[PDB]
RNA sequence: GUGAUGCAUGGCCGUUUUUAGUUCGUGAAUGAUUUGUCUGGUUAAUUCCGAUAACGAACGAGAUCUUAACCUGCUAAUUAGCGGCGAGUACACUGUACUUGCUGCUUCUUAGAGGAACAUUGUGUGUCUAACACAAGGAAGUUUAAGGCAACAACAGGUCUGUGAUGUCCUUAGAUGAACUAGGCUGCACGCGUGCUACACUGAUAUAUAUAACGAGUAAAAUAUGCUUGCAUACUUUUCCUCCGCCGAAAGGCGUAGGUAAUCUUUAUCAAUAUAUAUCGUGAUGGGGAUAGAUUAUUGCAAUUAUUAAUCUUGAACGAGGAAUGCCUAGUAAGCAUGAUUCAUCAGAUUGUGCUGACUACGUCCCUGCCCUUUGUACACA
């Protein structure tokens, strides 16, 4: 019927509601036709390509993204999609198919199912960044 | 007497009347050294 | 120095190299031919 | 009902107690909702003087605001509130229909 | 009407002030308290508003004021602490002290953990500056209390 | 079907080094459609071997302070270069890149005396050299970066000492020879 | 230019299913064709915001701006002048001192809004907050978007 | 007393040192002392193992604390959402986008308690000891990442210009006290710091598009009455964040609105790098914005030696930097901004926070600095 999972890259949680439908796939109120830059577009479409466009004619998808920059957001979206489709399959479709899909995803790469755990480390005094200290002249 | 209402010399530390280096956030109005000593009693614990 | 002019396998750089021209002029030429980086044949 | 406090564990205990009190009878009590802990951070420079590689220290007074709802009469709610309690947890009861 | 953050800070400040007031008043007392002859104190507070370490420190200061042989006094204090069931202690006295220049004197008995949040928890610490002949003597007392269990121990039955 | 840039498939590519194959993985899981991977390539010693070569190239391009942390731009530039390669000097751009990489590594280096070079290191050097040369070509010229880069790549593929990287490599080799 | 083989169908119904810049351009063109909106007086020698230190260089920038504003309105429930200004902010290089963010010149925006309301595209709502789209205007926008989509398909 | 003296002191802070170091009980070896606390292996670590005139302790390390990392599809549901569903406005097919009105789920949003990695299983190297390397699993395998805490002993380190912590000496009405009026700390042949901005085309310019996280936000003025711009009397919003609506090129102004805050500023987006499309076209060039000239404001009793801000114009040095030297190993460098602290006003500072996300190690003692054993010393102020 309807399944809600998230992605996560840096801060940037893309929540993918995957429902029964005709196969549209959207972001907040906009088609995945947009995303934003033409270069990165492939990182969002990739899981779909892996799984096949015919498999998602049963499944509508909406995605709510919040927080983060651009690339991170894209990554989050991708992650959400990956988790989402697979989650749907695990519940309402068969198990074998789900397994197959998972295998395919693994063969392509990590990041689709399992998350990127990295996050901005606290800046420390005596410097501008995390490690980068100021400057001594003696 | 001359306007003593808005400037560094207008107000002071609650504790020792020093016009320099006052923590003026949250209306604490303690010069920072004094605050550093009384940070325990006020309930300011260093975690990170 | 190389004071290129204005009054008189397609890319702007190539055009510049060949006839000794400003790249705005190259762009213009390209446009004419057709009729932020470029590629034409 | 809003329970503002500085000490987490104590606050939690208080909340638990109030829940227990509620569970007696007559109280449609919504569960304890802990609010976003708006942490007062002061970054003071250590050392009175200007000597030593200027180490700061991030103090954090982290206030825990806690929130809980009920559909009741004033006296009863007052009674419920009376768990004895002490100077540490700051209580406020709102007796509004809205 | 005043905000929550503002309120909390104010309360803290008030607490601090109260503590300081108590310190000022009660040189003759085993002071720790802070929970609200005494009538005057109450009045003062109203006007304003609209085993333990601190006590030990105070005692030490009093002794110093009286005029003892210092070391002996410290020893006595240590003994008292031991009697009162302390797992460990530490007293420091730095300042002028007999000679003109320098001279910090440690006085430990039982073991005194210094690093970790255990230190923060399981020691009571106190600092008094006893004014004397030609300057100030600088007390710091540090008591390790009975634990509610230390992180280092692994007690097999 | 598995693809890169929705254009150059790298099922057609070839290698013929062994060592370089071992070093750079353009494989079954190092398949990629656009360079930008957020991979954890530097949490281990040899995890940079799993890294796709395009990504590496992009990273290399990314250098120089005022242009640093501009991944997208770099990617775009590389795409442009690839396109150029495809069009003018007609060949599968991936193959050309591979050839360049093969060419690029100085096989022997000097030290405080002459020693050999690990394949991965050589590859890295090649990647660096090609980008640096391209940058140099760009800087205060006019030409454009993508074009220059493409030219450099082609030169590398050829194995001709008109470009900078190749020259540098040659020099290094000479030095090594002199040493031992 | 934009078109490509995608793995889904696109419900080309509202403007959120259209590519932005192109749409804006189209709207500007339409406006020009109509002569529905003017170009006040000061428009032709003003600077759009503190940070720009230079005139637009687009000739019919006003129209473009208006189009953008429409889109913005459609996107959000109730949108002020301040919000609009914030939206059309850029980096102001203060020469030697490092860059700050720079709030746009709001006057022009306000004028545009006024014009739109006169024409009957936007609506100052007495409930809620500052000026949203008026329903007719929204409908028109949607229609335009649809048209654009059709054109693209063709 | 922001007088003199930190070489009189207190406390606090710095460094030695975030390294691994310090000490005791008894024993043993005229005395200072040594041993323990070590040839070696191992460790981030006097971290362990193993050898042993030592055995056994204690502080320090480790543990602990705080975050950040992934789960309970258990605990909870506003001031968070998701749906539920009415009401529509547009368009699709035989649902999608968008607002007003009403009120099961907890994935996202908040935050309490729990869980999870221990080198677990696999295989190497290792006295097959302590342990390391690789592989699989996994959210995670450098105590997972980051801090915080900080022993012993000092330095004649800093601070009496933080203090009504504080000694002595000075000063005490022609005060070195306090108060007021200017002026100066910003004065400039020059030397050395920390930064910012640059030297362009991976770029400026100008439109358009995209999208953060931590945050932080409440004596003076207005209007009327009574008298000579002043006082007195009465009465009520304003003192900070600014929504919004109007005026203003711009800055700002005026009017009002919410907010003592998960409610409002505002946060299903407050930023810039981004990206897309145009103008430039390598020419001190539209790179660059110094220096200057003249207004319009705002803050303030007061703006000149221009507070800052805006508008117009002025178009300097600089074509990547010599001798030297700094910082850095993964969400790090760098770039990009931005919140907060100071704040009446004013970031080029600091301090936090995020966004774009490299290169190169994965080691070594060559330099530099610490530490260790041996060794030498006429040094011990070392
Ligand atoms: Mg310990
Ligand atoms: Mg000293
Ligand atoms: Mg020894
Ligand atoms: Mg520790
Ligand atoms: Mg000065
Ligand atoms: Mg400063
Ligand atoms: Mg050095
Ligand atoms: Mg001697
Ligand atoms: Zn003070």
């Amino acid at each position: 019927k309807r399944v809600q999972t998230f992605g996560k890259k840096k801060t940037a949680v893309a929540v993918a509601t995957v429902t029964n439908g005709k196969g549209l796939i959207k972001l907040n109120g906009k088609n995945l036709d947009l995303v934003e830059p033409y270069i990165l577009k492939t990182k969002v479409y990739e899981p779909l390509w892996l799984i096949g466009s015919g498999k998602l004619k049963n499944l509508d998808i909406r995605i709510r993204v919040k927080g983060g920059g651009q690339t991170s957001q894209i990554y989050a979206i991708r992650q959400a999609i990956g988790k989402g489709i697979i989650s749907y399959y695990q519940k309402y479709v068969d198990e074998s198919t789900k397994k197959e899909l998972k295998d395919v995803l693994l063969r392509y790469d990590r990041s689709l199912l399992v998350g990127d755990t990295r996050r901005c480390e606290p800046k420390k005094f005596g410097g501008k960044g995390a490690r980068a200290r100021y400057q001594k002249s003696y | 007497v001359h306007p003593k209402k808005y400037g560094q010399g207008s107000r002071q530390c609650r504790v020792c009347s020093n016009k320099h280096a006052i923590i003026r956030k949250y209306n604490i109005n303690i010069c920072r050294q004094c605050f550093r000593e009384r940070a325990d009693i006020i309930g300011f614990k260093k975690y990170r | 120095k190389l004071n290129h002019a204005v009054f008189i396998v397609i890319t702007p750089s190539a055009i510049a190299e060949k006839y000794k021209v400003n790249l705005s002029v190259a762009r213009a030429v390209i446009n004419h031919l057709a009729d932020s980086q470029k590629l034409y044949t | 009902i809003a329970l503002t406090s500085k000490n987490l564990r104590a606050i939690e205990k208080v909340c638990s107690d109030i829940m227990k009190g509620a569970k007696e009878k007559n109280l449609n009590v919504s569960g304890p909702v802990r609010l976003p802990v708006k942490t007062l951070r002061i970054t003071t420079r250590k050392s009175p003087c200007g000597e030593g590689t200027n180490t700061w220290d991030r103090f954090e007074l982290r206030i825990y605001k806690r929130l809980i709802d009920l559909y009741s009469q004033c006296e009863v709610v007052t009674q419920m509130t009376s768990i004895n309690i002490d100077p540490v947890v700051e209580v406020e009861v709102i007796i509004t229909d809205s | 009407p005043i905000s929550k953050k503002r309120k909390f800070i104010n309360d803290g400040v008030f607490q601090a002030e109260l503590n300081e007031f108590l310190a000022r008043i009660l040189a003759e007392d085993g002071y720790s308290g802070v929970e609200v002859r005494i009538r005057e104190l109450t009045s003062l507070v109203q006007k304003r508003f609209f085993l333990c370490a601190m006590a030990q420190a105070e005692s030490l200061r009093y002794k110093l004021l009286k005029g003892l042989a210092v070391r002996r006094a410290c020893y006595g204090v240590l003994r008292h602490i031991m009697e009162s069931g302390a797992k460990g202690c530490e007293v420091i006295v730095s300042g002028k002290l007999r000679a003109q220049r320098a001279k910090s004197m440690k006085f430990r008995d039982g073991y005194l953990i210094s690093t970790g949040e255990p230190s923060k928890r399981f020691v009571n610490t106190a600092t008094r500056s006893a004014q004397l002949k030609q300057g100030v003597l600088g007390i710091k007392v540090k008591i390790m209390l009975p634990t509610s269990i230390l992180p280092d121990n692994i007690s097999v039955l | 079907d598995i693809k890169l840039f929705k254009k150059w498939s790298y099922e057609e590519i070839n290698i013929a080094d062994l060592s370089l194959v071992d070093c750079i993985a353009v494989s079954q899981k190092a398949c990629v459609y656009t360079p930008h991977t957020a991979g954890r390539y530097q949490k281990k010693r040899f995890r940079k071997a799993l890294c796709p070569i395009v990504e590496r190239l992009v990273n290399s391009m990314m250098m120089h302070g005022r242009n640093n942390g501009k991944k997208l731009k770099a990617i775009r530039i590389v795409a442009y270069a690839f396109e150029i390669i495809h069009l003018m000097t007609g060949e599968n751009p991936l193959q050309v890149f591979v050839n360049a990489v093969q060419k690029g590594g100085p096989r022997e280096d000097s030290t405080r005396q002459a020693v050999d070079v690990s394949p991965l290191r050589r590859v890295n050097q090649a990647i660096y050299l090609i980008c640096t040369g391209a940058r140099n070509a760009a800087f205060r010229n006019i030409k454009s970066i993508s074009e220059c880069l493409a030219e450099e790549i082609i030169n590398c593929a050829n194995e001709s000492s008109s470009s900078y990287a190749i020259k540098k490599k040659d020099e290094i080799e000479r030095v090594a020879k002199a040493n031992r | 230019r934009l078109l490509e083989p995608v793995p889904f169908v696109k419900t080309n119904n509202c403007i959120k299913d259209v590519d932005a810049d192109l749409f804006i351009r189209s709207y500007a063109t339409h406006l020009k064709l109509h002569n529905k909106i003017t170009y006040p007086k000061w428009c032709t020698f003003v600077k759009t915001g503190k940070g720009r230190k230079l005139a637009p260089l687009n000739e019919d920038w006003y129209f473009i701006r208006a189009s953008s504003i429409l889109r913005r309105l459609y996107l959000h429930p109730d949108i002020g002048v301040g919000f609009l200004r914030r939206q059309f902010s850029s980096k102001q290089r203060r020469g030697v001192a490092p860059n700050h963010t720079s709030l746009a010149s709001g006057k022009i925006l306000r004028s545009i809004l006024q014009q739109l309301e006169n024409l009957g595209y936007v609506e100052q709502n007495p409930k809620k907050k500052g000026r949203r789209l008026t329903t007719k205007g929204e409908n028109a926008i949607n229609n335009f978007a649809r048209y654009i989509n059709k054109k693209v398909y063709n």
